[PDB]
């Protein structure tokens, strides 16, 4: 399952790279009522959300019936699917004000990039 | 119109507001003291075709 | 572009002669008057692309925070280059890249 999750995340990152190249070569479709940058950001966010959901679904399907987190989630007493996904597979994309992390430095998010 | 896309697009075009500033790209002011001719060479052919 | 007065350094406003039918640049602070070369009095760009590639410096290759690619230079065919996006920061601005060679230091695109 960890191999499957890693493969899903890597395929999603390759897809995001392809979207970046298409947007950087004017080959990107523009969502009506939105600019090129907004459409690019929305499409990347949708891809990353789908990646986290797929990895979490793989992780949650892996679990046995004797798994205690699965038992608590199935009883409906505490926890949900997102908790299992973040604990076992992938935390996912962090959103601030409904958008990805901004460029607080000069054209980058941290001085390590 | 609700089950046809072309008529719907026609209605959409007829409803949406469109000003001159939307289709305009650049505006210029030129000096030309001849009402019946012009100094600009690119447009000279078209304006003389109009006047003739 | 607008010219300045050659004697008192003020702006040369355009003026039209009724009797002579000529466009002349005249300073309102004196009697100086110089003959205009072109009739383009004014030009306004509703949609403009200036400043997109105008933000370029000759020492941009010494910045360590800029990414480095291996795209081919059109002039000297170098194997090292530094790229960046558009310096204009409006909402409509494209995401196209500008590449700068490390030898000739010219700005070129990929299209
Ligand atoms: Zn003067
Ligand atoms: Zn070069």
């Amino acid at each position: 399952t960890m191999k499957e999750i890693t493969h899903a995340i890597s395929s999603a990152k390759e897809q995001v790279q392809e979207i970046i190249y298409k947007a950087q070569h004017n080959e990107l479709e523009l969502k009506p009522g939105m600019t090129l940058r907004e459409s690019f950001e929305g499409e990347v966010s949708r891809t990353l959300n789908d990646a986290r959901d797929s990895a979490g679904r793989s992780a949650e399907m892996n679990l046995k019936d004797l798994n205690n987190v699965k038992q608590m989630v199935s009883a409906g007493s505490k926890g949900s699917f997102i908790n299992i996904a973040q604990m076992s597979a992938c935390v996912g994309q962090q959103m601030v004000e409904g958008k990805r992390i901004a460029f607080g430095f000069a054209d980058r998010s941290l001085p390590h990039f | 119109i609700a089950l046809d896309i072309e008529k719907a697009k026609v209605i959409q075009s007829s409803i949406e507001y469109t000003t001159l500033k939307n289709v305009t790209s650049a505006t210029e002011i030129y000096y030309d003291p001849d009402p019946t001719s012009t100094v600009i060479e690119e447009d000279f052919d078209t304006v003389e075709a109009y006047f003739s | 572009s607008f010219r300045f007065c050659l004697e008192c350094n003020n702006m040369l406003y355009p003026k039209e002669d009724k009797e002579n039918q000529r466009l002349l640049y005249s300073c309102r602070n004196c009697d100086y008057t110089e003959l205009a070369e072109d009739p383009k009095v004014y030009r306004h760009e509703l949609i403009t692309n200036i400043g997109e590639t105008a933000g370029i410096v000759d020492d941009i290759g010494q910045d360590p925070t800029l990414p480095r690619s291996d795209k081919e230079c059109p002039e000297c065919h170098s194997r090292d280059c530094v790229f960046f996006q558009s310096q204009q920061r409006r909402k409509d601005t494209n995401m196209t890249l500008f590449y700068v060679c490390l030898n000739c230091k010219k700005t070129f695109r990929d299209e």
